[PDB]
RNA sequence: AACAGGUGCCAGGCCAACAAGAAUCCGAUCCGUGUAUUCCGUAC
RNA sequence: UGAUAUAAUUAUCGUACAAGCACUCAGCUAGUUAUUGAGAGACACUCACGAGCCCAAAA
RNA sequence: AUCAUUGUGUUAUGGUUCUAUCGCAAACCAUUGAGA
RNA sequence: UUGCGUACAUUCCUUAAUAUCUGGAACGAUAGAUUAUGAUUAGGUAGUGGAAAAAAAAAAAAAAAAAAA
RNA sequence: AGGGCAUGCAAUACCAAUCAGAUAACAACUGAA
RNA sequence: GGACUCCUUAACUUAAACUGAGGAGUCAAGUAGGUACAAACCGUACAAGGAUUAAUUAUGUCCAA
RNA sequence: UGUAACGGUACAAGCUGUAAACAAAGG
RNA sequence: AUUAACAUAACAACAU
RNA sequence: UGGGAGCGAAGAUAAUCUAAUAUGUAACUCCGUUCAUGGAAAUCAAAAGAGCUUUCACUGAUUGUAUUUAUGAAACGUGAAAAAAAAAAAA
RNA sequence: ACCGGUGGUUUGUUAGUAUUUAUGUCAUCAACAUGUCAAUGAAAUAUCAAUAACGAUGAAAA
RNA sequence: GAUGAUUGUAUAUUAGCGGCUAAAUGUCAAUCAAACAUGCGAAUUUUAGGUUUUCCAUGAAAUCUAUUUGGAAGAAGAGGCUUGAAAAAA
RNA sequence: UUUUUUUUUU
RNA sequence: UUUUUUUUUU
């Protein structure tokens, strides 16, 4: 008595596995994207209390509540996985420590180098 | 289910006769290597020629056991040993095609049948039986049936069973291509001969000018000089 | 993943760098040594 | 497929852009300020501080004294003149790397400069000469080789 | 891992039974053997300075 | 890939009914298809 | 003979130490994978073309 | 370089895993035989 | 009153620095031979980063190299 | 393939509603494959 | 959602190595030295590496030293 | 078709089927 | 025929 | 055989629980695979037009069902492979 | 271009391999026991001679 | 106990979503408040074990909101890191 | 077939 | 304009 392996079966299943594996696609949330807006400037959303009681509120507060506000940077991480399709590339200010470009350089006779 | 597609795809490979022909082009590579080969088992019983053992000869009378032709008698036309198959007249007709010749627009042809699906009829009894060979003192071979114990009749002559194969003719015609144009089909030997004559002057002329009415002459061919 | 592989490698290395070794001499490494020699002989082949 | 939107900034109804300058052709470009000067703290703070006192001090500071019109001679934040002369030779197996320093506290600001200049000038010539000798050496070697080959052939003829 | 295997055997040369041959035991043994020398080579100085001071005082007296 | 088999171990020119060197030098015992050089057959 | 020295490993605030495994050796044994992803102020390599880049399956 | 002697060093013997094929198409290519 | 013992020198000799700022934006260059009074340095759990190795297999680049033979 | 080739694998299925056995007089008698 | 000590302080039997707060050091993640014997105290120009060298520190100077 | 039992062979993981390792010469 | 653990033997030592 | 027909639960996810996914998945019975399955319009489209059936790519993880967890080779349309209305009143 | 006969390639030098049976349980059921068809040697058609020793063949032995 | 709810025997019936039970959770192939065998139905774990070569650079926390807030830091967010410097003669 | 396509311009 | 398919004669 010896153990005989099912090469036919094993190879058949492995080919299927590989084929399936290398055929995948992205997935995005529905509810999430149903409550967000993408713009050139950044993500957009609504303010809470819109549908709530607004009796004890001034005009200034009402106006702001009726408005929109950008999504905080702390929450962007979620989107990475939630909304792979939709990607927002942040663009911060330049960071250059070159003394040559500084205003001080103008008073100097020449440039450092 | 979300696995049918892949399943089928995988299965197809089995039937696939990999590798397949592939013509080359400019800056192009083949993909045949990337095609997995089919899976097969080696250890299996060796083949056998059932035709030889059953004492079944071309032109013999047989009857269909199963299939659409539950009871139908015929004459064996062809036997294939490697496939273990036989061809019986007036039975199992499924292969249809366009008429390659004179007649109707459609013609059918008989298809091969497994040897196992047929049996030899008894001479007198007219029932499926077995046949055994017996050798005489003189070396004469006689085929004797089991049921009746009687001698079998001789086979039909091949000249009578010879028939044309129109399926092959249709395949040969298809291999060439679509039908030719009427205009193009028309012969023109008068101008074809002039073109053929000009072809030799162009090829074996060595750049020599063609003959003219005022100068009907042409430079002779030059031989291959040896390296002294 | 063991002392055994070090012994096999040391043994191998001690015989690889030689010529005119017999089958009885090479031992388990006979195939390897033959492939090495045939590989080496490739440079001497001209059109 | 997928969309990749870039972020933008708004200011006074205008799209903010990074600083950019045009090209100003110049007939002759003056020498730059050595970078080594920045390695100290007095200038480092000056540069790192954007203030009127700094800008005024900058004006007063004489930048022209540290400029050296001689290759191989540079200023060091240690308060010295560094002399650099690096060369390699694998053929002759000779590698040289000068790291001479001329301190100010020993000689002076101008004296050191002068001395360094002189030293580099000297080294140049020295190198030149050495190369010129190596060529003749090579030639000689060649000649000896040829004579040895002829002598070897003599024995075969004998 | 701390020490090569090839060197442990060398270092454990001359020790008692099972400790000159056992990788397991040898490890722990060798570690301490090297540690002690490591530690003592730094303190070797004051132990000789005190001896020199004592001999000088003896002589002087 | 001359892995086509064998001949004492790695053979295009040796056995294998059809082409082609008992080729020369080197070799611890020790045959040795092995190193160096060279010739030839091939629509194999 | 003189001087000197508290097996190793993990957890833990704690060398925690009288807690857990191991007599020794030989063989096997625990971070595998982008035809589908990527630079997001706790760290993100490199090649080609350029307002233009890639080209899917047949072949 | 502490064997005082029951230790250590070298070497040798013993123990010690175990691989010599009895095989290689149903696919493709080339060639040949009778009859259309 | 005047004393003395004591832990730690990068004085000497040999190495190392990868999140944009150590001179170095220097020199050299046919693919870098390691700076002699050179400044800061180099204890480390968790986490993070750089670099050198692991005797094997494949590739149709294992003889234009002194002397000797 | 000249010749020969005990025995066992429960076999009217080269045909024919179903339900035990050498495959069942009606009815009793029922059913997702 | 921390172990010892310094100052202030809540609770407790002005008790306990408890329970919980405000702000400094050490350990955690620190070596060797001193405190007789086992992290927390003093000192350190505090452990890349090697050798037979010089120094005001906690602190010592009858013997073990 | 594929296999199990008994017998023979040299009692055997082979071969074989009481004709149980062969008829080769039909005038 | 064959590594280690393991088993036995021979030689080597004197400031004791 | 992850093919087709009958019947068909649970471990698991939702950090317990209902729906839901797993999955019409596993076990049981039957058909036995290109000589198969399928099929030559009372269809789709909307104001143009395509013209039996079948395979691949893109449209597109778009629309839709769900939500506390997922699932989804959707329809029209484009490219490409293979191309098939009927032999026929009898002798 | 079917059909018969001959040869070669790929699958496959890169991948692999199973048929006999001792032992457990009432049964279902589970299971890789024990180097090779094998003294050794390329060759046994080289294993000679015999009483101790020296002798024979073999690259190597009693 | 032994003239009686005596003992003993061939071949038989009740099958786990169960049967047996003069009623103990006693028994059904010598640890049954729910038996044993098989499973491409390819088993789940806020607990807990293990996690394999060197050298170098840099270098933590035991704090906060929320989770009907826990305890042996579970999950999510915030906070905490490479900023600077430190080389000189009338 | 997918992606991108200045907000400046005497 | 900067290209290209070989049998005549089973």
């Amino acid at each position: 008595y010896k153990p005989v392996i099912d090469w036919v079966k094993n190879r058949i299943n492995a080919r299927m596995r590989q084929y399936r594996k290398r055929s995948l696609k992205k997935k995005n949330h529905s509810k999430v994207i149903q409550r967000f807006k993408l713009t050139r400037f950044g993500w957009q959303r609504l303010r809470s209390g819109r549908n709530g009681e607004k009796e004890n509120l001034t005009h200034k507060q009402l106006k702001r509540t009726m408005g929109y506000t950008f999504v905080s940077r702390d929450d962007l991480w979620k989107f990475r996985f939630q909304l792979p399709s939709h990607i927002l590339r942040l663009r911060d200010a330049p960071i250059n420590r070159n003394p040559n470009i500084r205003k001080i350089r103008r008073s100097l006779p020449s440039y450092f180098g | 289910s979300r696995y049918v597609k892949v399943y089928r795809k995988v299965m197809n490979l089995q039937r696939r006769k990999t590798p397949l022909p592939w013509t080359p082009t400019f800056l192009e590579f083949s993909k045949e290597p990337s095609v997995p080969f089919p899976v097969r088992e080696k250890l299996q019983p060796a083949p056998i020629d059932l035709s030889y053992y059953l004492n079944m000869e071309v032109g013999d009378l047989v009857e269909v056991l199963h299939g659409p032709d539950c009871g139908r008698q015929g004459v064996v036309l062809s036997i294939s040993k490697k496939r273990n198959t036989v061809v019986v007249d007036g039975c199992n007709m499924k292969k249809s095609f366009w008429n390659p010749g004179v007649g109707a627009s459609l013609i059918t042809q008989e298809m091969p049948i497994h040897i196992t699906n047929v049996a030899l009829l008894d001479p007198v009894v007219k029932r499926p039986t077995r046949v055994k060979r017996r050798f005489m003192m003189n070396g004469e071979c006689v085929r004797i049936s089991k049921l009746s114990g009687s001698a079998m009749p001789e086979p039909v002559s091949t000249s009578a069973l010879r028939q044309p194969n129109l399926y092959q003719e249709y395949l040969r015609q298809k291999a060439l291509g679509p039908p030719l144009k009427a205009s193009y089909a028309r012969p023109d030997p008068l101008h074809l001969k002039i073109l053929q004559r000009l072809a030799r002057h162009i090829s074996w002329g060595q750049g020599s000018p063609l003959p003219t009415a005022e100068n009907p002459r042409v430079n002779s061919p030059e031989p291959m000089a040896l390296r002294r | 993943c063991n002392p055994q592989q070090t012994r096999r490698k040391q043994q191998y290395a001690s015989i690889i760098g030689k010529q005119g070794l017999s089958k009885k001499q090479c031992g388990i490494f006979w195939d390897y040594y033959k492939r090495k020699c045939k590989k080496r002989r490739s440079t001497k082949k001209f059109i | 497929g997928t969309q990749r939107v870039v972020q933008k900034r708004r200011h006074q109804m205008r799209i903010l852009h990074p600083a950019q300058t045009a090209y100003v052709p110049v007939e002759q470009r003056p020498p730059p300020i050595p970078h080594s000067l920045t390695a100290s703290s007095t200038v480092k703070r000056l540069l790192n501080n954007n203030t009127v006192a700094a800008k005024e001090a900058a004006k007063r500071i004489n930048w022209g004294a540290y400029i050296s019109h001689q290759r191989g001679v540079r200023w060091h934040p240690q308060g010295a003149w560094r002399v650099q002369f690096s060369r390699r030779n694998h053929e002759r197996n000779f590698f040289v790397r000068c790291e001479c320093y001329f301190r100010v506290g020993t000689y002076g600001f101008q004296m050191a400069k002068d001395l360094a200049i002189r030293y580099r000038q000297r080294l140049e010539k020295e190198w030149e000469e050495l190369q010129e000798q190596w060529t003749k050496l090579d030639i000689l070697e060649a000649e000896q080789r040829a004579k040895y080959k002829e002598k070897r052939e003599e024995h075969l003829l004998l | 891992m701390q020490i090569p295997r090839d060197v442990i055997f060398e270092v454990v040369r001359g020790f008692r039974g099972r400790s000159r041959n056992c990788i397991k035991i040898a490890r722990v043994r060798a570690m301490k053997a090297l540690l002690y020398s490591y530690i003592m080579r730094r303190q070797r100085q004051r132990r000789y300075r005190v001896f020199w001071i004592g001999r000088i005082n003896a002589a002087g007296r």
